[PDB]
């Protein structure tokens, strides 16, 4: 879901739920590296 | 002369550069590309 948040009455919106946010960075071969 | 550029695209190196200066870059590049070391940390607290 995505949800309001008072930030005062100032909402706000703002997910709710599994999240997942990869970065990776390869190299040509073995070992990668992931954020 | 002597040239070295970047891309981040690829996350490549473009050398230009007489041989010898060839190899001596390369002497730094295999020195400085290592794949770094990891650490498991278990923090425990007890409190009675």
């Amino acid at each position: 879901q995505n949800v309001p948040f008072q930030t005062g009455t100032t909402v706000e919106r703002k997910d709710i739920g599994v999240s997942l946010k990869v970065t990776p960075h390869i190299n040509d071969g073995a070992a990668l590296r992931l954020e | 002369n002597i040239l070295i550029r970047a891309d981040e695209s690829t996350n490549a190196l473009v050398l230009l550069a007489d041989p010898d200066t060839v190899n001596a870059l390369e002497d730094i590049v295999r020195q400085l590309d290592v794949p770094r070391a990891q650490v498991l940390v278990e923090a425990a607290i007890v409190e009675i």
